[PDB]
């Protein structure tokens, strides 16, 4: 009986089977729905089309978001994601395997009643669990103890846990990740003229985001760099044909979680919001999360995080303790392979939700049970 | 060794205050002993660190009261009504 | 998700090709205690019904001296990490003390300063003055002057725009300044002091090592031969680091400073921004000229 | 002088001087070339027309418009817009004659680049300044504060203004203005 493990992030729906290394089954998560006349009589026209197919047939498409800033907003859109990627993406009947799912800190708790709610009525599971991104993504580190900064497409949270106990009074959110980055790029491409308007070409400027952005070291040598010479400009074919190119915008687009100024949040950067974190914790553990930053999600795979990252701790922390960030490659799937950590154990058949536990407490013992 | 020259200036000058390092602290082989700074010396350097360290439109308008945000925003008003 | 005798096997050989420096750290930090571990040694004929970890902690029961020998290993590891820290630094003082012991054209500005200081504090308690402190040189720019136009660091980079066109070439000679604004000399005696105690507590567990009853037991060899190795390479970083304090002295000599009043970070962080404050006032001296034409 | 306020709108180019409750000058801004062949020879045939008198004899002209969406696309059209409205509406001097213009918000940056070589070396003024429009429609409605829904041929945009200051984040601009009605009344 291998169990499930699925992380339903605002970015992408990782899923697949306990015990394995990476995960079968990653797809964004998005409804496309169509907005022109159907003129073509027959051939099986879908009225609404769930996962990689609304992202192939895009150009017909209004692309919906089940999951805005973490929080499940629409629920039926929900439920033909849950639906797809287990009878489409993965095959398998769900009411044979226990499943584990992820959950953001800090959550109204109706989302997890209602995530509770449909997976024992719709996909009525014999077991589940719902357990906390940054407890699993500290699980695939290698260790116990650490702060993770967990930046998805919506949430960017520190959470710090010392010795396995997770200290809710020092989790700190800030709802600025890589969805308001897009839409940030999306901002300033219009400066050179090249307009973006549509959901369809919000895919793009995501692949632009993805392809061509990196994290700058120093924000004001980058930028006199790019205003002295052209050297840092880069090239991207688009898919009806035309070439764009960018310069300094490579840079200003993940700069806004280090500046957040930017685009008018009154917070400050996530460097501030780690060290705000830590600072809220007892003076005697601190030493400890000083060397143990380890980072998660796919805002975080930029390729010059680690090294600003370093650099604004050490400038913020005091010198006498040892700075070290921990940014391991497979963080794009750490959650999922810290679930499949967790859910293979054997400590772990104890911690099941099972279904005459929900029949005997209704959707709420998730409340009480789990952290 | 020799001591330093004490000048007498006519205007007592501006200074700045630092920590002085005599004559008992210093070794044999260090750099103020080898100071030679009276080849720098001018008379001219010292005259200069003595005078320098001892319409078709008309639109502006005199604010004796008011400054110079509540001006505008009143004449924004004023242009308006 | 390794196999427990395959870990052992690692361990017994000091296996370099698998160990890594975090595998050892995750190791020790999850480590129960040598009673629990010899509890766990007594009850080897259960093992198939014993868990996970307990499984784990049978086998490395077995393994002797289990507690400081992982802290040798882990030593081992962090040994290479930990020259790859102290040395540069020690690099970075070493050179940033030669580059401001010949110094020529800074010299003739620190003969320049010195005398336009001495007629500045004539009848003071600085009058007379052999010599000032290179840290105060951030303060030339605070010494301004009666109409609060120029400073005495615009007026010593006008002087040398005017009479000596050589002196302003210094600030281009201070390069290894910067690296060594960063630098404390306590935490690098308190890092060597507990290099040279960890090499002493290495060099005690490979003494009190007993024979290797085992052919896959490299213990005795490989540990011998890494500390062959660190007390070459201590020595290298003694010796480097007597440099560095004969030319902090030869410089606490030079400047006629004492070595107690300031430590290191403070003395090149005061030179970097007396670098960028020089850089400043040429720049303003040659944007006052080209306003006044 | 009095200085002069030239909003080059998408559609309509209105000018006049400053301080002045109406505008002098309002036009619409096309150029006119004949497409037709020409047997009458002297006459005055002009190879190109410039404001009323393209709209007086659009029968026999193709009209281009120089502005689009905001963007200035042709240039030498800008330029023949700019002498038009300089030389023939206003009758005036503009090298001794500050002169402000008018800019739609999220625009690209060499429009004004441009703008502002065009009118510093061709049509040089002594002084020239360039504005957004949603606050001087704010201004024109007396308030400090309010948020401006501007929608002239090319551009509609939401620009929200507090305590004078504009906010820049919340710009919203929407490419559908009254030559998509024309068009879409087509
Ligand atoms: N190489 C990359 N550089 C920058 N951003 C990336 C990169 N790869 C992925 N991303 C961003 O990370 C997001 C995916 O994050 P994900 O871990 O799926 O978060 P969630 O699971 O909460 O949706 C995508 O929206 C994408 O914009
Ligand atoms: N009374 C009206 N009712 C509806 N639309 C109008 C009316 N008057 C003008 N318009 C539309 O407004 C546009 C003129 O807007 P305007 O701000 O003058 O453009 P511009 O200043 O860019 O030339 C015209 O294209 C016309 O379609
Ligand atoms: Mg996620
Ligand atoms: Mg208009």
């Amino acid at each position: 009986t291998t169990a499930l493990v699925c992380d339903n992030g605002s970015g992408l729906v990782k899923a697949g089977f306990a015990g394995d290394d990476a995960p079968r089954a990653v797809f964004p998560s998005i409804v496309g729905r169509p907005r022109h006349q159907g003129v073509m009589v027959g051939m099986g026209q879908k009225d609404s089309y769930v996962g990689d197919e609304a992202q192939s047939k895009r150009g017909i498409l209004t692309l919906k978001y089940p999951i805005e800033h973490g929080i499940i907003t629409n629920w039926d859109d929900m439920e033909k994601i849950w639906h797809h990627t287990f009878y489409n993406e993965l095959r398998v009947a769900p009411e044979e395997h226990p499943t584990l799912l992820t959950e953001a800190p800090l959550n109204p708790k109706a989302n997890r009643e209602k995530m509770t709610q449909i997976m024992f009525e719709t996909f009525n599971v014999p077991a589940m669990y719902v357990a906390i991104q940054a407890v699993l993504s500290l699980y695939a580190s290698g260790r116990t103890t650490g702060i993770v900064l967990d930046s998805g497409d919506g949430v960017t949270h520190n959470v710090p846990i010392y010795e396995g106990y997770a200290l809710p009074h020092a989790i700190m959110r800030l709802d600025l990740a890589g969805r308001d980055l897009t839409d940030y790029l999306m901002k300033i491409l219009t400066e050179r003229g090249y307009s973006f308007v549509t959901t369809a070409e919000r895919e793009i400027v995501r692949d632009i985001k993805e392809k061509l952005c990196y994290v700058a070291l120093d924000f004001e040598n980058e930028m006199a760099t790019a205003a002295s010479s052209s050297s840092l400009e880069k090239s991207y074919e688009l898919p009806d044909g035309q070439v764009i190119t960018i310069g300094n915008e490579r840079f200003r687009c993940p700069e806004t979680l280090f500046q957040p100024s930017f685009i008018g949040m009154e917070s400050a950067g996530i460097h501030e919001t780690t060290y705000n974190s830590i600072m809220k914790c007892d003076i005697d553990i601190r030493k400890d999360l000083y060397a143990n930053n380890v980072m998660s999600g796919g805002t975080t795979m930029y390729p010059g995080i680690a090294d600003r990252m370093q650099k604004e701790i050490t400038a913020l922390a005091p010198s006498t303790m040892k700075i070290k960030i921990i940014a391991p490659p497979e963080r794009k799937y750490s959650v999922w392979i810290g679930g499949s950590i967790l859910a293979s154990l054997s400590t772990f058949q104890q911690m099941w939700i099972t279904k005459q536990e929900y029949d005997e407490a209704g959707p709420s013992i998730v409340h009480r049970k789990c952290f | 060794l020799t001591p330093k020259k004490v000048y007498k200036p006519e205007v007592q000058l501006r200074r700045p205050n630092w920590s002085k390092f005599v004559a008992e602290d210093l070794s044999q082989d260090c750099f103020w002993t080898k100071v030679k700074e009276d080849r720098f010396e001018n008379n001219e350097l010292f005259a200069k660190l003595t005078l320098a360290f001892s319409v078709q439109k008309k639109k502006v308008k005199e604010l004796k009261v008011l400054d110079s945000k509540t001006a505008q925003n009143l004449s924004i008003f004023l242009g308006s009504f | 998700r390794m196999p427990y005798q395959e870990i052992k096997n690692v361990i017994l050989e000091v296996n370099e090709a698998v160990l890594t420096e975090s595998m050892i750290q995750n190791l020790i930090k999850q480590m129960p205690e040598p009673e629990q571990l010899k509890m766990l040694s007594e009850l080897k004929e259960e093992y198939d019904d014993l868990a996970e970890s307990e499984q784990f902690g049978v086998v490395m029961g077995t393994v002797p001296r289990l507690r400081p020998r992982l802290n040798a290993i882990l030593f081992k590891l962090q040994f290479s990490e930990q020259v790859e820290n102290i040395k540069p630094e020690i690099v970075s003082v070493t050179a940033a003390c030669e580059e401001l012991r010949k110094s020529e054209n800074f010299s003739s500005l620190l003969e320049l300063t010195l005398l336009v200081g001495n007629y500045m504090n004539a009848g003071s308690r600085n009058a007379g003055a052999f010599g000032f402190n290179i840290s105060f040189l951030c303060k030339l720019r605070d010494t301004k002057s009666a109409d609060q136009k120029m400073t005495l660091l615009h007026f010593l980079a006008e002087l040398c725009e005017n009479d000596h066109p050589e002196v302003l070439k210094f600030p281009d000679e201070l390069a290894h300044v910067e690296k060594a604004s960063r630098v404390s000399a306590e935490n690098l005696q308190k890092s060597l002091d507990q290099m040279k105690k960890q090499i002493a507590d290495v060099e005690r567990d490979v003494q009190n090592f007993p024979a290797a009853t085992d052919e896959k037991d490299k213990f005795v060899e490989k540990m011998t031969s890494f500390v062959k190795d660190a007390q070459e390479q201590y020595n290298k970083l003694r010796m480097m680091h007597s440099n560095m304090e004969t030319l902090y002295k030869e410089l606490g000599d030079y400047f006629v400073f004492d070595p107690k009043k300031l430590s290191v970070e403070e003395f090149f962080m005061d030179l970097h921004n007396f670098r960028n404050m020089f850089l400043q006032a040429v720049k303003e001296n040659q944007k006052r000229r080209e306003t006044e034409e």
